[PDB]
């Protein structure tokens, strides 16, 4: 188990720069070479860069040729990646890998980090709970949920009834709308009888917003 | 069209060979990993003793397998040393003098004179003192005495001309070595 | 002319029918050379003395005969003739082996059927019979399962030494003795070669391998040599033209004589030049440097045969 | 530049089935190829290197073969833990390149989605956003046809959908179609219908809400 | 009619021993010469030893890495080649081929190659 | 002594390619050439002085010069991809020596 660590993730606006570090321990740092790999959310992998054991040999990817920088510190045993002239289409998850020569495969990875790019600023969401109705009454069981909207950046999580309502509920992956704010929803399919007296309280656990908005749900009627 | 001969070096008939040896924690050197006393030029004593200490090469140490199924007792994580080098079994070394400019009697051309059969050939080569891979000039030795065994003193090297990928016991002598003969025979 | 030919002279390698077939006599020069390209002459010799039946050299002919040492120079030209070939044309005789003969050490004898060596006073050929092949030391023939067919591959024939030769111009007898007198000083240490006295010595050591170049003139024995110069002289006589009309076989001796004397048959550049040219019988050149002339002791010589091979020698006990 | 493709873009099998996946090259790359795996939410691992050799620490059931432009990975015995996206890598020359990857998922029976639709609430109406959502639950296979008819009219480029990942108990997906509209258009329509056509659906099944009744 | 069968290999822990057999039938086994060559996956052919016939005497010869650990013999009655390995080391894991010459006569003109047998020497 | 081979070579489908095995022990002895498709046993292709056995097309050729032997194949075809080896004896006259091995592929 050769092990590595990394640091430097988060969110950044357009036009700036950013740096990520990968620190290694458990092998002869002078006799090896270092690689970076990025993974876009919901898509495949892509090759990034490669640095050799002495700095003599460096190679960059064609798509991001001339804009990235990779270096290593043979004393402290850490590799630094610098990204310059960022855009909003560089968003992915980054991982650090190792090889002996500059042209063989990879052997061990790290844990990776998230780097996010957009033009907006931090903001916490407000949830408008979805009301089950007699229109959705299907065999004595209906569904109800909370639609968390207008947040950037990630993450957001939802817990029903302080974790007491945990079975039968789903939470969806988010989407990034045209304005540029991730949003999602979570719903549970519950018996329609429980809509009469068994009320619910959905709590959205968004930490960076410095807020905890927790809301109750009521049924609605659309038979007018 | 006779070459204007510049300075000369020696390019040897190169064959790559690699070795690797696994040492447990109770071996004596492995205590909590590879000791920081081991670097690229350093050597190890549990390798094959047939190796010529004077020869060129590249060495490294790493963490390896640990458990009762990898020959080390008490499930102690081990230390694996490895080395790769090149040698000349046939001693066919070629004396290379770059052609800086051509005179009647294309660019970056050179002369690679055969020493034994006195055969002459023309092929581009790198400037004396740089290990560009894929061209002539991968292994440069100052004197024929140096290149007959490839001692570590007067020869340069890019370690990546030889490959290595360890297993539980041994490694792979991957070769990116480019023979000057295949380049100078069709171009003769 | 001087270009090495990686191909047969006049005919392709044959495929034979049955090992009991009879080998007819022929008359034509080209007719016999075509036989020499099929290794028929060795097939006749192995019958005459070794009692062996069946052809030799299937699918390869003369282009696939083994030599020792393997690095051979004259074997590339298809024009030069080996001693076993020269026997077929009434030029010399390769005699049978005897008990007093000594086999040279060094070549790969295993599995062979016939091999011939030049001896200080002639040429000696060893062979084996039907269903047999030699051992590593080349002493006795023993049965082998690889010879059931009787049409053996051409690899099973070995010719020791780099030798080739040509017609010879007679030399007065007294010349040979006075060259031999000078040849005594070239290798003073040796005393007896192949059981033959070379220098006046009393006691000799045991036989050992020895290396030398040599030429053949006839008389009692050959003339060894230490240092000498050679040269290729071109003459382009009538023996340098052989030919073969396509479809059936080589042109008959009557037609061959006509084409060689009348100039009424198709020919190539040299043939058209020397005698003129008018299906028919197109006659061409051969891939040999020509004729050999060797100079020794100032008085240069035209040899019968010239080559290189290994011999047995003895040293005077001191 | 050079490209590398995989085939096919999606497979599926039950426990024990043998699976083949192919990586095709525009040029012969010798033996310089490797295969990689990422289980969901982890960094990848390496399985096969040098196009014929297996990484230590991997169960031997995985294997690969090929040369030049014909490369094939074959899993003789398949298990759910093997279910990940498998990528092919080449290292014959710079620049290196990954593959598009092949996804492996569970095969199972067919269930019928239940189409639910939620009219937007009132606090949002005071704020001023029109969110019309149609939720679909427990459908398979992943192919699904969701369409919107507002006043029996078709919109464009104003809906988003996301899929719940492979369930760990019954391998059933789920989906939700959202529609974002300005407040003004919200009072310029009378009937909002979402219809679903599915391969497991015998007929198209629709439902709707009318702004009058809400 | 010509066949060559290798059998008797398997898995052995380091420091072990094992015997291997190369049997054949369909011709005369009394005259030919036999040899042994192994090649590990990723490694080329490598000479080990060879046994000759009674015409000269069937002398023995092994290379330096093998000499001192292994031996080679034959059985005329059962018509089979046998090899014995003792003090096996981790650097001998390979597949083994037995070679002979049948038509192309010559000491090193091997033409008949057996199927080969596997040997894995590890803990 | 020792016998050395080119690590690998490739040639497109349609022309002639040459493989060279060199060694100082071939001045007095021939060498034999072997073919092996990855996944099966070797097969002999050339021995002696350009002796090709039955079953091998005459489209192969073998030659020698100095201390270098050469196996040559014309009109390349995509089904002949394999690896090739050269073997001979040693100076002491007691052993058998093998070469490295050349991997031939057809483009
Ligand atoms: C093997 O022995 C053979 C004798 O059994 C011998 O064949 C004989 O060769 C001589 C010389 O060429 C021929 O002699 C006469 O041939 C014709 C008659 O047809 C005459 O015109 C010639 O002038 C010549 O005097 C024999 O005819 C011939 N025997 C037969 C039956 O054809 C072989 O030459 C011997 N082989 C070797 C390699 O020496
Ligand atoms: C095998 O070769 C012999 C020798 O030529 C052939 O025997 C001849 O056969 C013909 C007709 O059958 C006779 O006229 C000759 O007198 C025979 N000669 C001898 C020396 O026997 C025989 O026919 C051949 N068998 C084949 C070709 O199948």
């Amino acid at each position: 188990q050769v092990q590595l660590v990394q640091s430097g993730g988060g969110v950044v606006k357009t036009g700036r720069s950013q740096r990520v570090s990968c620190a290694t321990s458990g092998f002869t740092f002078s006799s090896y070479a270092i690689h970076w790999v990025r993974q876009a959310p919901g898509k495949g992998l892509e090759w990034v860069a490669v640095i050799s054991y002495d700095g003599s040999n460096k190679y960059y990817a064609d798509s991001v040729k001339g804009r990235f920088t990779i270096s290593r510190d043979s004393s402290k045993n850490t590799v630094y990646l610098q990204m310059n002239s960022l855009r909003t289409e560089d968003t992915a998850v980054y991982y650090c890998a190792r090889s002996q020569a500059s042209w063989q495969a990879f052997d061990y990875w790290g844990q990776g980090t998230l780097v996010t790019v957009s033009s907006a600023s931090t903001k916490g969401p407000s949830v408008f709970p979805l009301a089950p109705s007699s229109k959705s009454t299907s065999g004595g069981t209906a569904a109800l949920g909370c639609l968390v909207k207008d947040y950037f950046p990630e993450p957001v999580t939802v817990s029903w009834n302080s974790g007491a309502l945990t079975s039968g509920v789903h939470t969806f992956p988010a989407v990034l709308q045209s304005s540029g704010l991730y949003s999602l929803s979570s719903v549970v399919t519950v018996p329609s009888s429980s809509l009469g007296t068994q009320t619910y309280i959905c709590n959205v656990n968004h930490k960076p917003s410095n807020t905890k908005v927790d809301k109750k749900v009521e049924p609605k009627s659309c038979d007018k | 069209l006779k070459c204007k001969k510049s300075s000369s070096y020696f390019v040897p008939d190169a064959r790559s060979r690699c070795t690797s040896v696994r040492r447990c924690r109770w071996a004596g050197d492995c205590q909590s990993g590879c000791p920081p006393h081991f670097t690229s030029n350093s050597f190890s004593d549990d390798w094959a003793g047939k190796m010529d200490r004077a020869g060129l090469g590249f060495s490294g140490c790493s963490d390896g397998c640990g458990g009762a199924a990898c020959g080390c007792f008490n499930a102690a994580p081990s230390c694996i040393f490895w080395r790769k080098w090149v040698e000349n079994p046939h001693g066919i070394i070629w004396k290379v003098s770059p052609c800086v400019a051509w005179v009647p009697s294309l660019t970056d051309l050179c002369e690679i004179e055969e020493l034994k059969s006195k055969k002459l050939a023309l092929a581009p080569c790198n400037q004396a003192g740089m290990g560009v891979v894929g061209k002539v000039g991968e292994i440069q030795c100052s004197s024929e005495e140096s290149a007959r065994t490839i001692k570590k003193d007067g020869c340069i090297w890019n370690a990546d001309l030889v490959g290595i990928e360890l297993r539980v016991d041994d490694a792979v002598c991957y070769s990116k070595i480019t023979s000057v003969e295949a380049v100078a025979n069709y171009s003769a | 002319d001087g270009i090495q030919d990686s191909g047969p002279i006049i005919c392709a390698g044959p495929i034979h029918s049955n090992k009991s077939a009879d080998i007819p006599h022929l008359l034509g020069y080209s007719e016999k050379i075509c036989q020499i390209d099929r290794l028929i002459h060795v097939s006749s010799w192995l019958r005459n003395h070794s009692q062996f039946q069946g052809y030799v050299g299937q699918r390869g002919g003369r282009s696939q005969v083994s030599y020792y040492p393997a690095e051979n120079s004259y074997s590339r030209w298809s024009g030069l003739l080996s001693p076993c070939d020269a026997d077929w044309l009434g030029m010399l005789v390769v005699k049978k082996a005897k008990g007093s003969d000594m086999i040279v050490p060094g070549p790969s004898y295993k599995g062979k059927v016939f091999f011939e060596r030049p001896t200080f006073d002639g040429y000696v050929g060893w062979g084996c019979g039907s269903g047999k092949s030699r051992t590593e030391s080349g002493e006795l023939c023993s049965s082998d399962s690889g010879t059931s067919s009787g049409l053996l591959p051409s690899d099973r024939v070995l010719w020791i030494g780099d030798v080739a030769c040509q017609p010879m111009t007679p030399i007065p007898e007294e010349t040979f003795l006075e060259l031999k007198s000078f040849s005594q000083s070239e290798f003073p240490d040796i005393c007896k070669i192949d059981g033959i006295v070379f220098n006046q010595c009393e006691g000799e050591s045991l036989p050992q391998p020895f290396d030398v170049a040599w030429m053949d003139v006839g008389h009692s024995h050959k003339i060894i040599m230490r240092e000498h110069k050679t040269k290729w002289v071109q003459e382009s006589s009538s023996k340098d033209f052989v030919c073969y009309k396509e479809g059936t076989g080589p042109c008959s001796e009557s037609e061959e004589k006509t084409c060689k004397t009348s100039g009424s048959c198709r020919g190539d550049m040299q043939f058209c030049k020397v005698a003129g040219c008018e299906a028919k019988c197109r006659c061409s050149l051969v891939h040999k440097p020509g004729e050999v002339v060797v100079s020794y002791g100032g008085m240069r010589v035209r040899p019968k045969c010239y080559g290189f091979s290994r011999m047995m020698a003895t040293l005077e006990v001191n | 530049d050079i490209q590398m493709t995989q085939s096919p873009s999606s497979l599926s099998a039950s426990v024990g089935d043998r699976v083949t996946i192919t990586c095709r090259a525009s040029q012969g790359v010798g033996t310089d190829l490797a295969w990689y795996q990422q289980k969901p939410g982890k960094a990848p691992n390496r399985l096969i290197f040098a196009a014929s050799n297996l990484q230590s620490g991997v169960p031997s059931r995985f294997s690969g073969s090929g040369s030049g432009t014909e490369f094939t990975l074959t899993i003789s015995s398949l298990q759910p833990e093997d279910f990940a996206t498998y990528y092919c890598l080449h290292h014959n020359s710079f620049p290196l390149a990954f593959g598009g990857g092949t996804k492996v998922e569970i095969k199972r029976t067919v269930a019928a989605p239940s189409v639910f639709i939620f009219p937007p609430s009132d606090e949002q109406l005071k704020s001023g956003t029109a969110s019309v959502v149609c939720l679909l639950n427990n459908f398979y296979p992943r192919e699904a046809k969701v369409q919107w008819k507002v006043d029996n009219a078709l919109q464009s480029g104003n809906s988003q959908e996301s899929v719940t990942e492979q369930d760990s108990k019954d391998s059933t997906y789920s989906l939700s179609s959202t529609l974002t509209l300005s407040k003004a258009d919200y009072e310029k329509h009378k009937v909002y219908a979402c219809e679903v056509t599915h391969q497991g659906l015998s007929s198209p099944v629709t439902k709707s809400f009318n702004r009058g009744e809400c």
